[PDB]
């Protein structure tokens, strides 16, 4: 699970 | 919705959203080795990519787009847009780079790092093109806009994917009718119009160029363990190897 | 300057009359397909076309009004980034293959065939797919190619003399004619001027994904030459070394 | 002065 994709979801 | 905004609509949203210019970790009473500057470089950019987010967030339609299409227009844009600013930054300050408040770096401070001073060259040297044009601030973020949602753009068959590159398309469109409505209120002619609007987007492809060689340059000391690398940028990084 | 004083449809005819000559490959389908094979054929092609991209240079408006000097740098800036747009601009007939040449038409499958090479296919055929999306026009085409050639080593152009200031004005001037000949082009085609300066926008990004590519192509480039898969003529070697 | 380049454009 992607940092990025974590952080394009909060 | 995002696709019915005003080109002023487009403008406002855009500046409203501006990113927050945060400090580097710089200890003056260190030495600038050049592990020492690779590490304030790297953290800095970490921490701007979590502002990053929150701006993509905010340009009009991009969470429309499904989560793999933001990340894939940010694993493509993310150091052409950290150098944007970089160089808008470092417009009011000839000869020097500013990467943050306390961090202002001309050349000689770059060759700290193997291959840096030539990385700074290009920065600078585009920085000597934003004064020449006089680039507004109202121009400068519809550029960031247009490198968010165009550098990944054509590397993207389902029915849904097409939707999201059409709506990609469109939100490109309404950003140039934007331009080109900020540069007639500001009173450029016609020719004016279309000469400056070719002038602002071959800035791009000098982005793009400077993008690519920082990502070789980081890949270099990864490879070399010059840097340690938080997990986000080795991931921003491994999309591009 | 003559070549400052040049209307739209003379940019875009004398543009016209320079285009290149196709040239074919060395492709034998009895030969085995190895990585090595394939990219001898990229890079003798690639050389070969490096001679008629001088030629077309010294036609485009103004060129060889600059200095030795000022040619060799723009020509190393923009020499790959030339050849793929070419490259492009010939493939949009072929959806799925990249037309390199009349006898080597190659589909990304193919492409596997070399290391870190169908990654760079792919966006190739990308790009292609968007000129066919576009139905970008023969006339617009020389012009990006013409942009290309003037703007690529621009900002790194050197402007420490008068008369290197001069030259610089003189190519950023260009670069402006040409923008005005692409429009001409678009409004005699009919289209709205909300609908010229939309496609002016979309054709000008079309040059950030060509610099990619170019990008991305040389850094192959360097791994087949430090890694010898294949021989590279001299003129490459000093085209690539130009790009440190 | 030496480059291939430099003697192409010039022949
Ligand atoms: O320019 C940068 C930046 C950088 C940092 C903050 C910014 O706002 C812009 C660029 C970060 O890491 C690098 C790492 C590199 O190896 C080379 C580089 O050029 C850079
Ligand atoms: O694309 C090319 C070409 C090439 C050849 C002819 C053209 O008209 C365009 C590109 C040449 O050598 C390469 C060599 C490489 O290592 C990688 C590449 O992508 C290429
Ligand atoms: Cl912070
Ligand atoms: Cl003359
Ligand atoms: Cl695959
Ligand atoms: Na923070
Ligand atoms: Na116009
Ligand atoms: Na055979």
């Amino acid at each position: 699970h992607k940092i990025l994709h974590r952080l394009l979801q909060d | 919705l995002a696709l019915s905004l005003t080109a002023d609509q487009i403008i406002s949203a855009l500046l409203e959203a501006e990113p927050p210019i945060l400090y580097s970790e710089y200890d003056p009473s260190r030495p600038f080795s050049e592990a020492y500057m690779m590490g304030l470089l790297t953290n800095l950019a970490d921490r701007e990519l979590v502002h990053m987010i929150n701006w993509a967030k905010k340009v009009p339609g991009f969470v429309d787009l499904s989560l793999h299409d933001q990340v894939h227009l940010l694993e493509s844009a993310w150091l052409e847009i950290l150098m944007i600013g970089l160089v808008w930054r470092s417009m009011d300050h000839p000869g020097k780079l500013l990467f943050a408040p306390d961090l202002l770096l001309d050349r000689e401070q770059g060759k700290s790092v193997e291959g840096m001073v030539e990385i700074f060259d290009m920065l600078l040297a585009t920085s000597e093109r934003f004064r020449e044009m006089k680039l507004q601030r109202e121009e400068f973020v519809c550029l960031k806009a247009i490198i968010l949602l165009n550098s990944g753009v054509y590397t993207f068959s389902t029915l849904k994917s097409l939707e999201n590159k059409e709506k990609i398309h469109r939100m490109l469109d309404k950003i140039t009718d934007a331009l080109i409505w900020y540069m007639a209120k500001s009173g450029l002619s016609l020719q004016q119009q279309h000469q400056r609007l070719a002038q602002l987007l071959l800035i791009l492809s000098h982005i793009r160029h400077m993008s690519n060689k920082g990502m070789e340059h980081l890949y270099s000391m990864k490879s070399k363990n010059v840097v340690p690398l938080s997990d986000l940028l080795l991931e921003m990084l491994d999309a591009h190897r």
